[PDB]
């Protein structure tokens, strides 16, 4: 009904109401997968405790699935889709309606993590994590901008395309084609703002 | 425009050959080993006890962009002639000569084989000059060259500026470079294009084979001096009518922008007018560069 | 006197060279736990053009082979519908044998190998005190057909390739298998049945 908080240590304890609503919606689909039992009070009541160690737990949830994915590998990683390892955790960032990083704190932590992941895995002769392919709609989300802007950014040569398409065809938004390390670096280099 | 219009090439190398010296003979070729395994595997590396590898090629330059090889239209011809001369007398050939000359002295025509313990480049010409770059590993596209080296760039620029602009001068250069190498360092010659891979060689007059780099592969490196687009110099592109960029799979002067050769070719009447009022803009530099790499400009 | 079981890959986009390497690594790890065992590797889908999308293991001790089959990796890959597994059963008595010898001589086809060989030869001459005077071979060699398997190093920072050839069996002596269940050209004799037969079971 209102916020009214002070000494807001948890990442769920600050902000405008729309964000506070979005954070709960996200928590629910992701951890309350059990079918509705109209436990309208009890089901959501737990979300606050959950977030109290967030700055240090979210990363472990992401780390766990890097390893479980790795041991099930069937192709060299540089032809593997980003989605096969992280399971659309990126798309879920779109459920909070705000676009910028300083307000959408879920996206802010996911990017933090991916930047570190790339940093500890530099390029060498054998491919490794960080060379995964992103689709056009994924870069748009990580770069905090609409899709048409990515097409314009490609056209000017600020980033490379890795898969050669056939002639008399087009690459659709859903096709996986940019390397992760290329997107992370470009964003640090030329996409920052006061937000 | 008109139906027939052509220019021929005004600047060209022959091919590059790799070899080394012995105490017994001055020219021993670097050779390639093949195992039939058809579907083969093959290798090439400097053999034990050879301390340095030599690479050599020749270059001719001709003042051949002053006039259309073929033109079917008297009005198109009158203009193209007036334009080349309007440009020549204001300078600008110096600029093109500076750019071409810089690339020869830098050594980028060695492509993937630049990684040595020290590369020395020596140039001789038909007018009696000799130039010497003691170490080619440190010269950038953009930056001020160290003393005594900046100077030879100016001197070479002058000889070439003439070769490009005045007829009946027969100007040849002979370029040899030395690669100081590693213990058994791998060498990267041109590959064969096929419908596993094979490498390219040439035959010697005595029947031996040698590793080489193709003519146009040397040429593609020399003419890479297009950085006049988007007010952002970066690195230069190989001159192309559409501004193609192979690394990024794109095109910088896509016809959709109005910045390609063919749109620009039709404004010649306006450029001559400006030159007469003259400062040289990027638009006329681009055009002159394309005329030097001549080809077919037809079916208007 | 012989038992086997087979695994097939279900996915059409599976990279055989990458994936096969993991099964061998497991076999090796098992070999380290129980040194006195013998298990051979066979390729029942071997071809001249490719390696094939299946692998099989052959041995003589039924109870031991069952223990191998129970290794967690295989159980996980089946559960997620990546692998199709067979049961352990007796090897048919109506077939012929092959070696599957591996050839390290093929290393000498690549520059990296020649460099290492010479560096050692130079250093080795100091003991003799003679000047280093190497002498090179001629330009042409002929080799047989081989396939590659991608391998990771054991407790180190390296990776490398195994080069596999297929030879027909001829009978003599007594047997032994290498740490990878592979045969060697000399002093490592063993064989496996070429069970390209009855493969309709997976």
């Amino acid at each position: 009904y209102g916020c009214s908080f002070e000494s807001s240590n948890p990442l769920l304890a600050i902000g405008s109401l729309s964000a506070r609503f979005g954070a709960l919606y996200w928590y629910q689909q992701r951890y309350l997968s059990d079918h509705e039992a109209v436990r309208d009070d009890r089901a959501l009541t737990k979300a606050i405790g959950h977030f109290t160690a967030w700055p240090d737990a979210f990363w472990r949830e992401l780390q766990q699935m890097v390893d479980d994915a790795l041991v099930r590998q069937t192709k060299p990683l540089n032809h593997t889709d980003f989605v096969d390892v992280f399971g659309s955790v990126v798309a879920d960032c779109r459920q909070i309606p705000m676009r910028n990083t300083g307000q959408n704190f879920i996206l802010k932590n996911l990017i933090g993590f991916l930047t570190d992941l790339v940093a500890r895995h530099p390029q060498c002769r054998v491919a490794n994590v960080g060379d995964l392919l992103l689709s056009a709609v994924d870069a748009a989300t990580l770069l905090s901008t609409s899709v048409e802007q990515v097409r314009r950014l490609h056209h000017e040569g600020f980033l490379p395309l890795s898969i050669r398409p056939a002639s008399r065809n087009t690459v659709s938004p859903h096709r996986a084609v940019f390397h992760l390390r290329h997107v992370v670096e470009l964003r640090q280099a030329r996409m920052q703002s006061h937000h | 425009l008109c139906t027939h219009l052509s220019y021929s090439r005004s600047l060209s190398p022959g091919k590059a050959v790799f070899f080394y010296k012995t105490a017994e003979s001055d020219f021993v070729p670097l050779r390639i080993e093949v195992a039939k395994i058809p579907q083969t595997i093959e290798a090439c590396y400097v053999p034990p006890n050879v301390d340095e590898l030599y690479c050599r090629f020749s270059l001719r330059v001709e003042a051949n962009s002053m006039r259309p090889y073929v033109c079917s239209n008297p009005d198109v011809l009158r203009v193209m002639i007036g334009l080349a001369q309007a440009y020549q007398r204001l300078g600008g050939y110096n600029e093109l000569a500076r750019r071409y000359s810089a690339n020869v002295l830098r050594g980028i025509w060695l492509w993937r084989n630049q990684y040595t313990q020290g590369t020395k480049i020596e140039i001789k010409t038909s007018l009696g000059s000799t130039y010497h770059i003691p170490d080619a590993r440190r010269l950038s596209w953009s930056g001020d060259w160290p003393e005594l080296e900046q100077k030879q760039l100016e001197q070479l620029t002058s000889e070439m500026a003439k070769a490009l602009s005045q007829p009946d001068i027969f100007w040849f250069a002979d370029v040899t470079a030395s690669l100081k190498t590693g213990f058994c360092q791998e060498i990267f010659p041109s590959q064969k294009f096929t419908e596993s891979r094979q490498l390219a060689t040439v035959e010697c007059s005595d029947g031996q084979l040698a590793a080489c780099i193709n003519p146009q592969k040397i040429g593609a490196a020399l003419q890479k001096i297009d950085d006049w687009w988007a007010n952002d110099a970066d690195l230069p592109l190989r001159v192309h009518e559409y501004g193609a960029n192979h690394e990024a799979l794109t095109a910088l002067r896509h016809p959709a922008t109005g910045q390609d050769f063919y749109h620009l070719l039709t404004k010649a009447e306006q450029f001559v007018t400006v030159l007469e009022s003259s400062e040289l803009p990027g638009e006329v530099h681009y055009l002159m560069a394309v005329l030097v790499k001549g080809g077919l400009f037809q079916k208007g | 006197n012989r038992y086997f079981f087979a695994i097939r890959y279900l996915s059409d986009d599976v990279d055989c060279g990458l994936l096969a390497g993991r099964c061998i690594s497991i076999l090796h790890g098992f070999r380290q736990a129980h040194p006195g065992i013998q298990i051979g590797v066979a390729f029942p889908e071997w071809s001249d053009r490719d390696l094939g999308r299946s692998i099989a293991f052959v041995s003589t001790n039924k109870s031991l082979l069952e223990r191998f089959r129970e290794r967690s990796y295989f159980q996980v890959m089946q559960a997620d519908n990546f692998f199709a597994l067979s049961l352990v059963l007796e090897v048919p008595d109506t077939c012929q044998n092959v070696r599957f010898i591996r050839n390290q001589n093929l290393a000498k086809l690549f520059v990296g190998e020649r460099r290492r060989r010479l560096a050692r030869a130079k250093r080795r001459a100091k003991a003799r005190g003679e000047a280093f005077q190497p002498h090179m071979p001629d330009e042409t060699k002929v080799v047989g057909v081989f396939h590659s398997v991608f391998m990771q190093s054991a407790s180190s920072g390296q990776s490398y390739i195994l080069h596999i050839q297929k030879h027909r069996y001829e009978r003599s002596e007594d047997s032994g298998y290498s740490s990878y269940g592979l045969a060697s050209n000399d002093l490592y004799t063993g064989y496996v049945p070429d069970l390209g037969a009855i493969f309709s079971t997976l």
